[PDB]
RNA sequence: GGUGAACUAUGCCUGAAUAGGGUGAAGCCAGAGGAAACUCUGGUGGAGGCUCGUAGCGGUUCUGACGUGCAAAUCGAUCG
RNA sequence: UCAAAUGAGAACUUUGAAGACUGAAGUGGGGAAAGGUUCCACGUCAACAGCAGUUGGACGUGGGUUAGUCGAUCCUAAGAG
RNA sequence: UAUGGAUUCUUCACGGUAACGUAACUGAAUGUGGAGACGUCGGCGCGAGCCCUGGGAGGAGUUAUCUUUUCUUCUUAACAGCUUAUCACCCCGGAAUUGGUUUAUCCGGAGAUGGGGUCUUAUGGCUGGAAGAGGCCAGCACCUUUGCUGGCUCCGGUGCGCUUGUGACGGCCCGUGAAAAUCCACAGGAAGGAAUAGUUUUCAUGCCAGGUCGUACUGAUAACCGCAGCAGGUCUCCAAGGUGAACAGCCUCUAGUUGAUAGAAUAAUGUAGAUAAGGGAAGUCGGCAAAAUAGAUCCGUAACUUCGGGAUAAGGAUUGGCUCUAAGGGUCGGGUAGUGAGGGUCGCUUGCUACAACGAUCAACUUA
């Protein structure tokens, strides 16, 4: 069944700290504790070995990425800004 | 898996069931549309029981 | 399969010099030998083949001739007899006497 | 004008050590209900600068013994 | 704890005869540093072994560690110059 | 250095579809990879040893009574040859009814299932080595040197058992976990080679040669140091059985000890223990001290909470011996057709028949 209630995956700190900073850093667990695509095959390999460092075995990719999640969306602005400014200044 | 079953003589007693639905029930549907057929038709003759109100006047006057 | 066992050993060592009888020792046996529980049990499995100078038991029951020596053990201790008499080992299942 | 980081304080490089318990974190499944959302239920599963607690490691206390001691810092109980 | 022997000597030297302990995360087996002939065989007891000591790691003497194949020196680490 | 083979005018092998494979079947500079060469923790599986036990045999004790009794022997090095794995790889195949499948969830049309095969040999097994060894007894022979003379060294089982090495997962890190030393193999076709020889001889066999040191012992309440033959300190490794969850306790066996100036009486005195009616902290600055509890099994639980705790909250019930009962697993099957793939035998549905609900057997300690 559900084994926890609203701890969760914390829930092997239990009763330790101020609930602020267990309330915050919970959710960053989540963050860098998926998997993700790779593009080139179509499956999901792609996981932290480091804060941006985002490893992949499906069709063997890794990206240096942002931290908890692969890509920020600076890296999504900047991508789509070098990419739109390159099709302003190539285009 | 999940846990649904209690040890090996429960579990052969539900074979027991597997073995006894598959036969006792597809071999009940098998026989239950068997069984539809041509009491059909005695519900023909049923509506051509009380119909004929139809089949008692009109074509064969030649 | 139902093969009699053989188990061949020499008594005429004191018997030779007259101080003992080896049908007191078959005697001994033969209401004594723990074949199918009870001792003596003996129903027609077994042969009883003394002479006064050799007995040999060839018996198609659960038998071994370390339990024939535990037979000779509370007999020379019963009639007190150890120490004049080793039950040696000729061979496997061979046996004898001795008089010291 | 000479000597000590062997004691002691600190760094680096190569090596070694740590019963028996409680704890059930996450994962995943089985069922039920719900239109779904979800809601339970039954599990799996084996988390914790977690805990008892042994080896261990220190020493809080009785103000114990000693108090020309086995002892220039011992021994008893006790504790962490 | 008892008998024997041995010696002028037997509490302390042997042998038998007993009872106990550690009890195996051993009073077990050892090994590293450390010590260094203590090791081992004999003659002996000045003196020690706080009574004793006939005994010792005590005194006088001897004997004892074997390598193509096992560690050193190779390598490099911390480091040195 | 010889020998034999090799591999060749296809100058310096064969085959398999690929799996991959061998006794073979040249090579400068430049690279190349690999090894060395390195995090922890968790489960899980497997190797090895140990422990436990049966039968068979040889050795020994018990015995008023029982006691097939309590113990004892039953070994195989480096090294050779065979065998042997997770994993991996190639044909066939196209899958949704999705299937395959972990203990714990993973995979498959970028081919799953599945059906075929190819492969590392960890590992373990077999045999040799290596039985003569060793051992075990058993018998004589006598100063007997003690010599002779036999036999045995057999088959088990068992495990949440112990110790240890593997496999493959899983955890964790704003932590992601040595260096050189060394040796390949492939490019490279440098350069060199057969044609009557040619030869690397990574294919075999066949010659000789193996510095220097260290090595005995203690390793500790006498071989270390503490001033001491000082109750102080001094790094590393191996664990029998009962008992118990336990390396906890306690006993027992091996291993090893059995050493602490002696003697006689028992007065206060302390020291080290215990015991106390009744009352219970008044005593004491002050419950110091002391007393009380406790394991397991079932019940129950307050406040607060930062939700996780609190909580074992707190607080309730149980614990001999015997005779019984229940559940909790594994191997084999389901024949009058003389039957299958054969064509002493031979097996499914098995009542050259072609193939359709169960029963026979071995095994646990686990709760009730």
């Amino acid at each position: 069944a559900k084994r926890t209630k609203k701890v969760g995956i914390t829930g092997k700190y239990g009763v330790r700290y101020g609930s602020s900073l267990r309330r915050q850093v919970k959710k960053l667990e989540i963050q860098q504790h998926a998997r993700y695509d790779c593009s080139f095959c179509g499956k999901k390999t792609v996981k932290r070995g480091a804060a941006g460092i985002w490893t992949c075995s499906c069709c063997k990719k890794t990206v240096a990425g942002g931290a908890y999640t692969v890509s920020t969306a600076a890296a999504a602005t900047v991508r789509s800004t070098i990419r739109r400014l390159r099709e302003m200044v190539e285009a | 898996k999940g846990n649904a079953f209690k040890h090996k003589r429960a579990l052969v007693e539900h074979i027991i069931q597997a073995k006894a639905d598959a036969q006792r029930e597809k071999a009940l549907n098998e026989e239950a549309e068997a069984r539809r057929l041509k009491n059909r038709a005695a519900r023909d003759r049923r509506a051509q029981r009380v119909a004929e109100k139809r089949d008692a006047l009109l074509k064969e006057d030649a | 399969q139902k093969i009699a066992k053989t188990f061949t050993v020499d008594v005429s060592s004191p018997t030779e010099n007259g101080v003992f009888d080896p049908a007191s020792y078959a005697k001994y046996l033969i209401d004594h030998i723990k074949v199918e529980g009870a001792v003596g049990n003996l129903g027609n499995a077994v042969t009883v083949t003394e002479d006064g100078t050799v007995v040999t038991v060839v018996s198609t029951a659960k038998f071994s001739g370390k339990y024939l020596k535990y037979l000779t053990k509370k007999y020379l201790k019963k009639n007190q007899l150890r120490d004049w008499i080793r039950f040696v080992s000729t061979k496997t299942n061979e046996y004898r006497l001795a008089f010291y």
